[PDB]
């Protein structure tokens, strides 16, 4: 119905998160962190039309899950807090 | 080579079709050693004899009933045929039991010793009272000579075995549909035809 | 047919075979017949 | 790389095993020579490792074998429910839990026993059950028998399908070995899965049917005319008006306006004041909440998808200091033995027993379960001594591992390797303070009673005298009372009444009162201390002892569960891993029993009792402070003050109590004949009788031989568990029954 | 190898599947059609090739038939052709009580159930014993009527004179293009079905009430709504 204040950072959230999962700089499928401050190569699995990216299913399930955590989250405790 | 019970399926070893009526149904194994099937195969004919017998009687009993004799139903007929007799119950009890006592224990030991009991030790009787088959005696059972040939002799066996069956199937029937419906088979059965898609199994109440 | 009646006489008829039957039958005499302390001579 | 490895048909299903009884094994194969062989075969028939060392065929087995546990229990639970839907007065309990005791038990009238079916009240006779079954059921919504009577009849239908796969796995479709280790997949669907869906479910039950006992039942409506539980479900205006919020129908816990469900997902802290339990709309947010904390923690680690975790990388990755290497082939010891899983399985599963029997007196989570205190005092009893069993068992099978799959080559310079190390300083530490707890807690009441028996009462360790006051639990009490004002704030109150101030009753009896800690506390408590430390100490010694000790140096070849090693070094018996189980179990039964004993006294004592105008009285004379200090106060003023109910138990409806407690006294006086004899004096009276059925040709075929050395030890150390656990039982249920 | 296959393949998918089913697409990211599952001889368990791929012809001509069932009398009530009394729902015509039933039927609805029983019993056991034993039920006398019961080398696709009476197949080509027709019908099919139980809850209506409820206002009568 509405989208205009709960929406404007679910929406915040879950783009963020697919930046991380598609532009490298975080966890996924095509990069694995043994130590949390590199990425290491791992060779995909499966396939996906993504442009050399190598970016896969399982990943924009992954980082959505997790964006969608910390989201929903944020927006939960946020009205707690006294904002929105 | 032969129809069985379950089109696809295969017959056990011990049944190969020699026995009368062999469908090749047998899922728990039962009858395997040969005494055990020579003991199952005489439990299924005095079965299947009593049987017909027993639903003989009680449709010929319903019928004469449903006609306008004064016949009681096949269920509660004891209670109502031994008040007003002079026969006392206990003593006919054990009366029905000393004679079957006697014709059992000739039939058992007939089967433990086949052809045994024809050796003129009862009144003198030599060439009867020893069977010909199994569960098949003779000589005297038969008065009719329709034992001697064997090309009708198996025929009439599948016969006996067929009907045996379905009279024993149609005996449990009798219990259920009159525990169901407490009227008798008769008039159980000229309810379905009068009314046949409203009145069946399900629009009795019982058993839903 | 033959191992499972052979099964059958290990431990069932000696615990299951002797002591149901003995039980029932010293059950349904103190059930039909009450508390007997004497002969009833 | 996870993938479903299973071999179709490896095993036939025919009877041929059926007829030899020894088979498994290949020593009885052989067949029974002396009398010993039964014995031997009763004991070998579930010790897989010594059937094979098919790590293959070990897990095959021991996987059936779970599948048959679960119908086994699928059976005992429809039972339950048949029982309470046919044979019980539920009904008649429904509408009056303050007045009519529960009963689910009748017997048939063979010899006497007409006098057991006492008078429960509703127009109903039957032995009175103490299982809180009736109170589950109130709890989530139940109020016909046809309900109980589908649920028995489902169980069975699901017992059946257990049994069948469990049939299945073994003989049709057996998985490999190459399944079995999945860990990472069996940790992820047994969280992810298993306990969140779980909690899911509930949750969604919680939030539809348990509706009558939460709005209507509690109201003082009839529970005929109370709606059926699917009525709720499909039709939205009978369940609006109970509660508004369900007018909003799904729409705000997608558009995140969660605080519309304020209403069936309350925070409140306490119990309900018209039933004694919590309250319901709290234990459905609970279960939602906790839902969701194991639906996100079952994707840690990774199976087949790349991202998550490797249980071997995180074990590898922790290397300290102190401890040389650390976690270097804990994944490949808790993957190829089963024995190891089963210790930290047995230990955690025990000490969650001890959790459960705790917080459930604590905050009693059914309605019409705190007044009814001889289910409570039954419910906290059963838990804490499976609990008990449980530990020890952990104890003992982490024996067995290092006994028989504890390879020194895989463990180098590890945490196991360097505990098998300094095993000499761990077990003389945990002697010193076990010494130094038993003087210390028990001296104290040992001077108490010189004290009191010299006319000397201003000398001894009480309340009124020189004082040890418990000012830690104190202060946490005090802690946890005025929490939901600064540390808690959308809690309405406490989580529990135990610390508080405001005592509740429903019916009159008291459900949950304020507890008070004093010196007699502080006692008790150092007497739980020294018991448990007594058990860790000689569970620990055998295990840290069973592979190799210095007075026997080649323990680890003389197996598990060996008699002695000779009468040599002065004597060796009991020196095997086994029989410190044995000793550890007799200590678990010293310490479970005073655990027990304590909670039993203090309850009756200081928290159960009746409520009237002119305050509140409890069972006892309040006499728990001025009465646990002196080990006469004890024997007086409980086993003798109390059980006096089981005494005179003769003629009345808990008669068979009396009997059981006469019963169990003889079985504990039967285990001594097994304890304290040998066995050469038992093989030489069992040679006279021979030689009197050799005189009369009476000679057994199977030559009758006496226990083996363990097998006298194992049946002593049962009678005798036996015997003291069904006399304090008895006792307890006699007691409360009568009495609350 | 050379076709471009669905989104979610797998490298392990590809190495056991490619090309040689009718509904082969790549897509199976569970790994069940997997040949190392039950390596072993005998009966065995279900996951296996050959039972997945004839559960799943079974599956895509049983859910053709009740997609088009489903929502035929709603399509046709709305018309003129069907009468308005008995153009009912799929959920209100017997199959659930409370949601609703029929009444003028011929016959009462556990009687049609114990009917349908019987029937559907003779035609699934016969079924199951031409894929226990291959081409058994033209064997045994039944009704003379073994000629049509002869089955063929698959399960999945029996054949013969009644089954296919009009004769398609007399090309591989043409007989595999219309397996392959067949295959993704009734997969369509399945998640039709799969729509119209999952629509009969939230919106409580008709399958077909829906469609015309979406059409007439795209944003007031979609999913993000429904569930206010
Ligand atoms: C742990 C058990 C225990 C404890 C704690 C006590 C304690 C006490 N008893 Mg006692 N008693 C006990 C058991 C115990 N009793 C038993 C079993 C009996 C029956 C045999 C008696 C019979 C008895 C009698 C008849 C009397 C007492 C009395 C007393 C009191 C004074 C006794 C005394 O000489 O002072 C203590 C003397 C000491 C030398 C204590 C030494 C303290 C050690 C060194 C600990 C401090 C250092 C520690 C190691 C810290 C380490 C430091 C680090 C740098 C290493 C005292 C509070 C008397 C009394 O009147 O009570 C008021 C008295 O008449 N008791
Ligand atoms: C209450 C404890 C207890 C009991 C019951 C017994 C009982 C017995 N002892 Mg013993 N003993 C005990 C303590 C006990 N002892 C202790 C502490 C010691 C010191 C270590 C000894 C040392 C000892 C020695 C050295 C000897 C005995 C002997 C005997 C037997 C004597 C024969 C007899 O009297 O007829 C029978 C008396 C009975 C009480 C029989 C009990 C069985 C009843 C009928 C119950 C049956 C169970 C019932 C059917 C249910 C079974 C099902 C169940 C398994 C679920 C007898 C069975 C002597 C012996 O062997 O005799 C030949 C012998 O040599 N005892
Ligand atoms: C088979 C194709 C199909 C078609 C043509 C339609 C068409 C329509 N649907 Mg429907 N729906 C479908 C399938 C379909 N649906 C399925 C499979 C489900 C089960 C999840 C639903 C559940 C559903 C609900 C609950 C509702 C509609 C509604 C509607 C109407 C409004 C459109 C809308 O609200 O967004 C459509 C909403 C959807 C959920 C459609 C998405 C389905 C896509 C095609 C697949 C989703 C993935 C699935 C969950 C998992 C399968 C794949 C898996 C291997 C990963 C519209 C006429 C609404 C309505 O009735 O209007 C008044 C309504 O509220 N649909
Ligand atoms: C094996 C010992 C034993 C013996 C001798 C009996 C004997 C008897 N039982 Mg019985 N029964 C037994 C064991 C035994 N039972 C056991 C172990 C069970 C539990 C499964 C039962 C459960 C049982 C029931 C439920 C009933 C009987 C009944 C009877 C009586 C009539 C049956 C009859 O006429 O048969 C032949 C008589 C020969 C003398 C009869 C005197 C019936 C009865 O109560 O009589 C009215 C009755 O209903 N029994
Ligand atoms: C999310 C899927 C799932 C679920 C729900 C379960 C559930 C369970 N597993 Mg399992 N497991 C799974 C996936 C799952 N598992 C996977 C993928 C693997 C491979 C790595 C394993 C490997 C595994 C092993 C090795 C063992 C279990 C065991 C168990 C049982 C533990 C019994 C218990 O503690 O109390 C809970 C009891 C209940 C909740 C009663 C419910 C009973 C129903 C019938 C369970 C049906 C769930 C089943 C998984 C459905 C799929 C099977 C389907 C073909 C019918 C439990 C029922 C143990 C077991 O076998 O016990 C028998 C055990 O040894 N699991
Ligand atoms: C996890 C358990 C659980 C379950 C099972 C339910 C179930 C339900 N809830 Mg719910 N709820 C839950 C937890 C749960 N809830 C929790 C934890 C909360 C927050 C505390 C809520 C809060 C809540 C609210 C506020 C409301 C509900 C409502 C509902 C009802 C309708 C919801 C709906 O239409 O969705 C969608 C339903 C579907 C998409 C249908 C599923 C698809 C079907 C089964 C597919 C079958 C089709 C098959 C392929 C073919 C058919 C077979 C045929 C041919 C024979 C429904 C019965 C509403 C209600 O009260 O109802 C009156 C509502 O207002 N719930
Ligand atoms: C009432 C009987 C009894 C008693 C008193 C004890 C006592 C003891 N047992 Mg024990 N045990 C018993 C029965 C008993 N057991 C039985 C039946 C079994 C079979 C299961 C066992 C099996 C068992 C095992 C396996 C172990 C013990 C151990 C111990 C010691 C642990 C010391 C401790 O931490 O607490 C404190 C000790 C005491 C309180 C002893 C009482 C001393 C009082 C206070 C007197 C005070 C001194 C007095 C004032 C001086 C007297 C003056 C005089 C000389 C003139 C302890 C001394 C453990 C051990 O060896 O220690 C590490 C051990 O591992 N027991
Ligand atoms: C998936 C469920 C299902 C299935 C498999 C069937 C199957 C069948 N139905 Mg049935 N039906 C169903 C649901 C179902 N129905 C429901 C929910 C109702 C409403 C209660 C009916 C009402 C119904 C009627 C009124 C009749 C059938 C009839 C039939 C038979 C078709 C006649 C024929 O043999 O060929 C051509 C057939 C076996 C006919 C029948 O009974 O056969 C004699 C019949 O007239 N059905
Ligand atoms: C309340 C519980 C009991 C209270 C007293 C406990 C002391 C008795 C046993 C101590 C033995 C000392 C030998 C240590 C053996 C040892 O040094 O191990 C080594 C460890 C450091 O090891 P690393 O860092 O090398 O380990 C890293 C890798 O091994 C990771 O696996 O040091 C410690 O344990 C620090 C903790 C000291 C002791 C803390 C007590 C732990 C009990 C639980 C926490 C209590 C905190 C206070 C709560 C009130
Ligand atoms: C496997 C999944 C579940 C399958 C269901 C299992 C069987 C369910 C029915 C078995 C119960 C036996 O039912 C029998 O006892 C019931 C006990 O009150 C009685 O039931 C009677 O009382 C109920 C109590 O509210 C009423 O709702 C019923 O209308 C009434 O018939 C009847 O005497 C009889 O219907
Ligand atoms: C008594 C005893 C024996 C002798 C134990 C024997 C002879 C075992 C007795 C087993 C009996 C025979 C099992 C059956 C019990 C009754 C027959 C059950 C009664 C059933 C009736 C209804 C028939 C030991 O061998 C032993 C070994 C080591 C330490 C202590 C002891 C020990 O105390």
């Amino acid at each position: 119905g509405q989208s205009g204040s709960v929406r404007a950072i679910m929406v915040s959230s879950i783009g963020a998160c697919l930046f991380a999962s598609r532009f490298g700089l975080a966890p996924s499928v095509r990069k694995n962190a043994t130590a949390a401050g590199t990425d290491l190569e791992k060779s995909v699995h499966a396939a996906g039309d993504d442009p050399g990216a190598g970016f896969t299913a399982t990943d924009v399930l992954a980082m959505g899950a997790a964006g969608h955590a910390i989201g929903v989250g944020e927006w939960l405790a946020q009205l707690a807090r006294g904002g929105v | 080579d032969r129809p069985l019970w379950s089109p696809g399926s295969e017959p056990p070893a011990w049944l190969d079709g020699s026995l009368a009526g062999d469908y090749g149904f047998d899922p728990l194994h039962l009858s395997e050693e040969p005494e055990m099937r020579k003991w199952m195969v005489q439990a299924e004919l005095v079965h299947c004899r009593w049987a017909m017998l027993g639903v003989a009687g009680i449709l010929f009993t319903s019928i004469g009933a449903k006609a306008g004799g004064n016949f009681p139903d096949w269920y509660d007929a004891g209670k109502e045929l031994q008040k007003n007799s002079d026969i006392p119950l206990g003593s006919l009890i054990f009366t029905e039991l000393l004679l079957f006592g006697w014709v059992e224990t000739k039939r058992l030991y007939d089967l433990r010793n086949p052809g045994s009991q024809g050796d003129g030790s009862f009144l003198g009787i030599t060439d009867g009272l020893k069977g010909k088959e199994n569960g098949y005696p003779g000589g005297l059972f038969d008065p009719m000579g329709m034992s001697k040939n064997e090309a009708s002799f198996k025929e009439a066996k599948q016969k006996e075995v067929k009907n045996g069956r379905l009279a024993m199937l149609a005996f449990v029937g009798f219990i259920a549909q009159h525990h169901a419906t407490h009227k008798s088979p008769i008039d159980n059965l000229l309810d379905h035809v009068a009314d046949p898609f409203h009145v069946t199994f399900a629009t009795n109440g019982v058993s839903i | 047919m033959k191992d499972f009646t052979t099964y059958l006489s290990t431990a069932p008829v000696v615990g299951l075979g002797w002591a149901i039957f003995t039980s029932g039958l010293l059950i349904e005499i103190n059930r039909f017949f009450p508390d007997p302390l004497v002969f009833s001579f | 790389k996870v993938k479903i490895a299973v071999d179709r048909n490896p095993v036939e299903t025919n009877f041929e095993k059926w007829a030899k009884p020894g088979h498994f094994s290949r020593a009885l194969a052989k067949g029974p020579n002396t009398t010993t062989w039964i014995w031997n075969l009763h004991a070998d028939a579930h010790d897989f490792d010594n059937h094979t060392s098919d790590l293959e065929e070990i897990s095959r087995k021991v996987f059936s074998a779970h599948f048959g546990q679960l119908g086994i229990i699928l059976i005992w639970l429809s039972g339950m429910y048949f029982h309470g839907a046919r044979f019980s007065n539920y009904e008649g309990w429904l509408s009056d839990p303050t007045h009519i005791k529960p009963s689910a038990q009748v017997v048939w009238p063979i010899v006497g026993q007409e006098i057991l079916n006492g008078d429960v009240g509703g127009g109903f006779q039957g032995i009175q059950i103490t299982s809180g079954f009736f109170q589950l059921w109130r709890a989530s919504g139940i109020t016909s028998e046809l309900q109980l009577y589908s649920t028995a009849i489902g169980g069975l239908v699901l017992a059946a399908a257990c049994f069948f796969a469990g049939w299945f796995h073994y003989h049709k479709a057996a998985p490999k070995l190459e399944w079995f280790q999945n860990v990472e997949s069996m940790l992820n669907h047994h969280l992810a899965g298993l306990l969140g869906l779980g909690s899911l479910a509930w949750a969604g039950h919680q939030i539809h049917v348990s509706l009558p006992v939460n709005k209507l039942l509690d109201a003082g409506v009839d529970p005929k005319e109370i709606p059926l539980p699917h009525e709720f479900l499909l039709n939205q205006s009978i369940i609006a008006d109970l509660y508004p919020s369900f007018s909003k129908g799904l729409a705000p816990f997608f558009t995140l306006n969660w605080a519309e469900y304020s209403d069936f997902l309350t925070f409140k802290g306490g119990l309900n004041p018209v039933t004694g339990g919590l309250w319901l709309s709290d234990t459905a947010h609970h279960h939602l909440a906790i839902a969701v904390l194991f639906l996100v923690a079952g994707h840690q680690y990774r199976t087949n998808w790349g991202i998550g975790h490797s249980i071997k990388d995180i074990l590898e990755s922790h290397k300290g200091p102190f401890t040389g290497n650390g976690h270097a082939g804990l994944y490949e010891i808790l993957t190829t033995s089963w024995h190891a899983q089963l210790a930290i399985n047995l230990a955690l599963f025990g000490s969650l027993s001890i959790i459960v029997a705790h917080h459930m007196y604590a905050m009693p989570p059914y309605p019409y379960l705190a007044t009814d205190y001889g289910t409570q005092l039954s419910l906290f009893t059963h838990h804490m001594w499976i609990g008990g069993f449980c530990v020890v068992g952990a104890g003992a099978h982490a024996a067995i591992f290092m006994v028989r799959d504890y390879d020194p080559t895989n463990n180098y310079n590890n945490l196991l390797d360097r505990v098998i190390r300094h095993r000499d300083a761990i077990i003389s530490h945990l002697n010193w303070v076990s010494i130094f707890l038993g003087f210390h807690s028990f001296g104290l009441y040992i001077h108490n009673d010189t004290m009191s028996a010299l006319g000397r009462p201003q000398d001894m360790f009480s309340d009124t005298a020189i004082q040890l006051q418990p000012v830690f639990a104190q202060w946490i009490q005090n802690t946890h009372f005025t929490a939901p004002q600064l540390t808690a704030p959308n809690a309405l109150a406490a989580t529990s009444l135990t610390w508080g101030g405001d005592v509740v009753a429903v019916g009159g009896k008291v459900a949950m009162m304020p507890i008070a800690l004093g010196t007699s506390d502080f006692l008790v408590h150092h007497i739980h201390a020294f018991t448990i430390h007594v058990t860790v100490l000689i569970l620990l010694k055998g295990v840290l002892f069973a592979r190799s000790s210095r007075l026997i140096p080649d323990k680890a070849n003389l197996g598990f569960r060996f008699p002695c090693d000779g009468p040599g070094r002065g004597g060796t018996c009991q020196v095997s891993a086994w029989d410190h189980v044995f000793l550890g179990l007799f200590w678990m039964y010293n310490s479970l029993s005073i655990v027990i004993f304590h909670f039993s006294w203090k309850m009756q004592s200081d928290v159960w009792g009746t409520v009237t105008d002119s305050g509140v009285s409890h069972i006892t004379g309040g006499n728990f402070a001025q009465s646990a200090n002196t080990i006469n106060g004890w024997l007086r003023d409980f086993l003798w003050a109390q059980s006096s109910q089981v005494i005179q138990s003769y003629g009345s409806a808990l008669s068979a109590y009396g009997l059981m407690f006469l019963g169990a006294h003889f079985v504990w006086a039967f285990s001594l004949m097994f304890l304290f004899s040998g066995r050469g004096y038992w093989q030489e009276l069992i040679e006279s009788i021979v030689w009197a059925h050799n005189k009369l040709r009476v000679a057994p075929s199977i030559q009758p031989r006496a226990l083996s050395i363990t097998q006298g030890r194992a049946v002593g150390v049962a009678h005798y568990l036996l015997g003291g656990i069904a006399t304090t039982w008895s006792f307890f249920l006699a007691r409360i029954i009568a009495v609350g | 190898s050379k076709d471009f296959l669905y989104v979610g393949s797998d490298a392990a998918a590809l190495k056991y599947l490619d090309g040689t089913l009718p509904g082969d697409y790549g897509f199976d990211p569970l790994g069940l059609l997997d040949p190392t599952v039950s390596n072993g001889q005998g009966a065995g368990g279900f996951v296996n090739p050959r039972w997945l791929q004839y559960s799943e012809v079974i599956h895509a001509r049983w859910a053709m038939l009740g997609a088009a069932g489903c929502i035929a009398p709603e399509i046709l009530g709305k018309a003129g052709v069907i009468p308005a009394e008995t153009a009912v729902d799929w959920f209100r015509t017997g199959v659930i009580p409370p949601a609703g039933v029929y009444k003028d039927f011929w016959a009462d609805p556990f009687t049609l159930f114990f009917i349908e029983v019987v029937a559907i019993q003779f035609a699934e056991l016969k079924r199951l014993q031409d894929y226990k034993n291959p081409g058994s039920q033209s064997r045994q006398y039944f009704l003379g009527l073994e000629g049509l019961f002869k089955g063929s080398d698959n399960p999945a696709y029996p054949g013969g004179p009644f089954f296919n009476f009009a004769n398609f197949g007399k090309t591989e080509a043409e007989m595999k293009k219309l397996k392959l027709n067949e295959i993704k019908n009734g997969r369509l099919a399945m998640l039709a079905m799969f729509g119209y139980g999952a629509q009969a809850v939230i919106t409580g209506d008709g399958p077909f009430d829906n469609l015309l409820a979406h059409l007439a206002d795209p944003t007031g009568a979609n999913l993000i709504t429904n569930l206010g």
